[PDB]
């Protein structure tokens, strides 16, 4: 809820839109990325939980 | 306003523009008691 | 044009705007919009990669 | 080179396997009772319906 | 007993617009694609074979209806659309709505047309689930042929430009009616028109010499009621064919092969399947009809 | 030439409540869809607020009328039964072939 | 025993009584109406005993048949039991006489080429003579085809039921009006048998939508030609559940090849009987969504259907 | 769910001579112009439309037969008759009297026709209610729908001789037209030596209907040009005559055509139904010497 506290005016809505973008790129298909990692279990757990 | 800039923005689309569609007879309640006019109603008197 | 809380309750259930078929050779338009299980995110963020 | 450049669009399909979470006590379920309706009467077999 | 039964489940509610467009129409005919109890919304109306961005025609869309079986509405609940189909021998009660109010009677002969008067009249909008439901129109013989009479006129005269009062208005006894023709797909209509030179050119060759001579005796001094279509003027060919002495068994064997092709015009001038009202009220508009597939 | 076996296929009887998914929904001993055409339950949900000494004219607490519905879900199951099933369920009393 | 056991058939095979409800005598109206819903509550529930009393309710199932006569040489000595049956009439020889034609027969009535049917030519050669096997009894094979009169005398009949093959006369009981019940195998009906040479399908295309139903229609057609300047016909069948206005515009697209070479011929000669083309008959409606079962006989690939209601429309001319 | 036995009221009794003439036939197919059975006699038959007074009309009578439910008799009773109502796929029984006789070959197509004969062996006078009972003409189809075949050419040349009596031979126009040849058994019609005029609603049309048939296909060919345009219309030049392609449209201009065209459009469908809409039966079981067949019907 911290990203929506001030209220959905015009500047907060569009900043949400470009916040989907960087999250759609990195944190999607997250299991497939987790086979090529140093850390491993603390990526899926930081994704799931 | 117009749906935004308000306390509790999730209950925006539920409370505002759904109840306008539905509330044509105000029937979301639980009927419990009736006031039958007299001992015998005969379906003619106004039942409360 | 509608507010985004409508857009979340619309994206999860409604079919796309004229999407493409699967399992056939060319990319046909879908007309039996009752069986294809696509969830395309090219709508909401309005993008092309 | 002709007198222009041009942009190209495709689409794509990806068969993904999805994770679905469902929290506790979100829906109230209402199981009815089954039925029988006979219809489409042939000579061999009558297709019943539940 | 048998129970034919069709009810349309829905995933998102009827709106206040499409309630009154459908609460008012409690009895009509609309097609189907598949025969079940249940049905998705994208198979009900005429809106499968026709759409807004696809340029419709006025032939194949009607010609599509001969494939389907067609159903009668029962109820409009805010979730579901309740229907029933037509058993090949069973009576029903249907009561039309249509804003071109036409007058039926008892012991009539009704068919079902696609809407040719106006599309926005018939195309209702469905803001909930997108897929429009275009209504077909229940129509008798006298109108149902007359617009098919009107069609095969106009799509010849669609090229004779390359106007409006002569070539589209439905000359009904009492009223005229402009159709809705700006942007069609007249190539299936172009087939039926070129299917007439298959007949009207070829029917002309074996016309007997005997009945043609009656035309020369007619327009001179023996004028009959409807025949003032000629307006006292012959066609040019009528004196150019009658050179034969009227040999009878020539014209006997001519009229047998002619008599074949008159039944062939049924296969090109078809309507949809046929309705048999026997009992009927005019003030109610309800009928009683059994199903005859045609 | 010999016979060596006709083998049993069994359909695994797993209903809804026997899964672990029932910890997500709510299941009752409910009966009737055919009576109740789809109504609603009109919630009115109360609302805590912060009291603090504004220089503004502060907030009266608000009272949201909350709008829930039900959803009709049809399911149809299908059986064909041939003519021999129809008749010889009636006749009886012949022989060990019967 | 007769009153003991054989009654328990007819004590149970009766239709249900149309239940009688007393209007007057108010203490007997309620005794009536109570025993309706307890009879109706059976026909809802899917349990075991509730089922079989919803099965005595039965529609009208009675189509009538036809007792014919055949000169047993004009009968091919076997039949696949579900053929089509013609009945050719020119003049009565005796009092009660008849002649029948199968779809394997009518190939052998013109002496047509093997290009139009290279499948049943090897088949239907052993079943009959050499085209003269039916020219002994009809000297008007030409003049019906010459004047355009063969396409009217054939009366469509339907499928077989069972035929008794004898020394001189084969006794044939055909089927009409609908569902032809078989005899040797009870509970199964007469499967109508069409060859894979003669049924022409109408649906095949790229994937690119069509409505389903319970109604695909088999059409009986006839296409003229003149091979070797001799009068000669062509048995061609169809299968389409796509209305009447379409298929006459689709049979013409099928037989465009005949019409193109036809008026190459009569460009420079006029015979008025050479201008009529053909006719269509409707035989009945297979349930669309069923299977034409590819069955092999004597080779002779044959399609066979199930639950075939039958009808007969007039021969309607087309070009 | 069946009752087909309809008792239809008279208002008095029959005559005396019309006992055995109505015992001469016991089963025929009569129309039934009322869905209810509580019915007068003044609505069952063709006397609701066709009688002495109305003009001799064909098409409305052709409209009427499939519009009207039929019924099959079982017995003649002195109070009333016995109609068994026509359903689709109905069994019935025929014991005929028709003048002239028409042989009932089984398993053919057996139609219902409008009559054109002499009306003495074709109707029975009831002055008990003022109602000539009109049996419909019941002839098998290859005879029946082609009964118009020999008559029509025989009918047209009488009209030209009614304005110019030096044109047509009489005894030669008789011979090929007065005798219908089918099955090999020749049948003679009824000649009407009174003065036919019922067929004014066909033959007077068909001469006007032969006017612009070789006129409509002039502009129709060269109109709608594509290369997707139909292929057989190039082949179909080998039918159309030589004088047809020599017509000038100087005589008739484009907005003048609209009334003259649509009439020729009108009668190329209204004529196509009245030879197809002949509702029709079939015999599955027939008796020859008894003339008591068991057969079936569906109106169409």
């Amino acid at each position: 809820p911290v990203y929506s506290e001030r209220g959905l005016k015009k500047a907060v809505k569009s900043d949400m839109v470009s916040m989907f973008k960087a999250h759609l790129i990195e944190h999607s298909f997250f299991l497939d990325k987790a086979e090529l990692m140093t850390r491993g279990k603390q990526y899926v757990l930081t994704m799931l939980s | 306003a117009t749906l935004e800039q308000r306390p509790f923005p999730y209950l925006a689309t539920e409370a505002n523009l759904l109840t306008q569609i539905k509330e044509s007879a105000a029937d979301g309640l639980f009927k419990s008691f009736q006031l039958l006019l007299g001992k015998d109603a005969r379906e003619g008197s106004v039942r409360f | 044009n509608r507010g985004l809380y409508t857009l979340v309750n619309e994206y999860s259930a409604r079919l796309a705007g004229a999407p493409a078929t699967s399992t056939t050779d060319l990319q046909y338009v879908v007309v039996n919009g009752t069986d294809v299980f696509l969830d395309q995110p090219c709508h909401m963020l309005q993008e092309a990669y | 080179h002709p007198g222009f450049a041009m942009t190209v669009v495709r689409t794509d399909e990806v068969l993904a396997e999805h994770i679905l979470y469902c929290s506790r006590a979100s829906t109230s379920m209402f199981v009815g009772l089954p039925s029988v309706v006979r219809r489409e009467v042939r000579s061999d077999a009558v297709t019943f319906e539940i | 007993a048998l129970d034919k039964s069709i009810v349309v489940n829905l995933t998102s509610r009827l709106f206040a617009d499409e309630l009154a467009a459908l609460q008012s129409k409690i009895g009509s005919v609309l097609p189907l694609g598949d025969c079940h109890r249940l049905q998705n919304i994208q198979a009900l109306g005429l809106g499968c074979v026709c759409s807004r961005e696809t340029s419709p025609d006025y032939i194949q869309i009607m010609q599509y209806l001969s494939k389907c079986t067609l159903a009668v509405l029962e109820e409009v609940r805010p979730d579901s659309l309740r229907l029933t189909r037509m058993d090949p021998s069973d009576n029903l009660q249907i009561k039309n709505v249509y804003a071109p109010f036409f007058q039926w009677d008892s012991n009539t002969q009704l068919a079902v047309l696609p809407p040719l008067f106006s599309r926005k009249d018939s195309t209702i909008v469905l803001e909930s689930n997108g897929f429009d439901i275009v209504f077909p129109m229940v129509v008798p013989q006298q109108l149902g042929h007359a617009i098919l009479q009107q069609l095969l006129v106009y799509h010849i005269y669609s090229k004779i430009s390359a106007l409006d009062l002569y070539t589209t208005n439905v000359s009904f006894m009492g009223r005229t009616y402009r159709l809705d023709v700006d942007n069609t797909d007249p190539r299936t209509a172009l087939r039926v028109l070129d299917d007439l030179s298959m007949y009207l050119c070829i029917l002309s060759a074996l016309v007997p010499r005997g009945c043609l001579r009656l035309l020369t005796a007619l327009v001179r001094h023996d004028r009959h009621p409807l025949t003032e279509v000629f307006e006292g003027v012959v066609p040019d060919e009528v004196t150019r064919i009658d050179l034969d002495q009227l040999s009878v068994p020539d014209d006997i064997t001519r009229m047998r092969v002619m008599f074949s092709y008159l039944q062939s015009l049924s296969s090109i001038f078809n309507l949809g399947p046929r309705l048999h009202v026997y009992a009927y009220s005019a003030e109610t508009l309800a009928a009683s009809c059994w199903y005859s597939p045609r | 030439e010999a016979l060596l076996g006709v083998y049993t296929n069994v359909v695994e009887f797993v209903k809804f409540l026997e899964t672990a998914l029932a910890a997500a929904c709510v299941n009752t001993e409910f009966k009737d869809l055919r009576r109740m055409i789809d109504g609603k339950i009109q919630f009115k949900i109360s609302m805590p607020t912060i009291a603090h000494g504004d220089g503004r004219r502060p907030n009266k607490q608000r009272q949201y009328i909350v709008m829930k519905a039900c959803n009709k879900h049809h399911i149809g199951a299908e059986i064909e039964l041939a003519a021999a099933d129809i008749e010889l369920l009636f006749a009886e009393k012949e022989t060990p072939l019967d | 025993e007769n009153a003991a056991r054989l009654g328990r058939q007819v004590l149970g095979l009766l239709p249900p009584p149309t239940h009688r409800v007393s209007l007057t005598r108010g203490p007997e109206f309620a005794r009536g109406v109570r025993d309706l819903l307890s009879k109706y509550a059976a026909s809802t529930r899917p349990t075991v005993g509730s089922l079989h009393e919803a099965l005595r309710q039965a529609p009208f199932r009675q189509p009538t048949y036809g007792d014919f006569l055949v000169y047993s040489q004009t009968f091919s000595p076997q039949e696949p039991l579900g053929t089509f049956l013609f009945s050719f009439k020119q003049e009565d020889n005796g009092s009660s006489m008849d002649m029948l034609l199968t779809p394997t027969s009518l190939f052998m009535l013109s002496g047509m080429e093997a290009a139009k049917a290279p499948q049943t030519h090897k088949v239907a050669g052993v079943w009959y003579g050499s085209g003269s096997g039916l020219a002994d009894f009809i000297p008007n094979l030409s003049e019906l085809m010459d004047t355009g009169e063969f396409h009217t005398l054939l009366t469509p009949v339907g499928p077989m039921v069972q035929s008794v093959h004898s020394t001189f006369v084969t006794k044939v009981t055909s089927a009409m009006k609908g569902v032809g019940l078989a005899r040797d195998e009870p509970r199964a009906h007469v499967g109508l048998t069409l060859p894979c040479d003669m049924l022409v399908d109408l649906d095949e295309s790229c994937p690119m939508r069509e409505p389903a139903g319970l109604n695909v229609t088999i059409y009986a057609s006839l296409v003229y030609l003149r091979v070797n300047q001799r009068p000669s016909m062509a048995l061609t069948f169809f299968q389409s559940g796509k209305g009447f206005a379409e298929v006459v515009a689709m049979i013409k697209d099928h037989f465009t090849d005949v019409i193109r070479t036809k008026y190459i011929q009569l460009r420079h000669e006029l015979y008025i009987n050479r201008l009529v083309f053909g006719a269509v008959c409707t035989l009945g409606t297979v349930p669309f969504d069923s299977h034409p079962v590819h069955q092999s006989l004597n080779s002779l690939p044959v399609l066979v259907f199930a639950n075939f209601e039958a009808a007969c429309g007039p021969w309607t001319v087309f070009l």
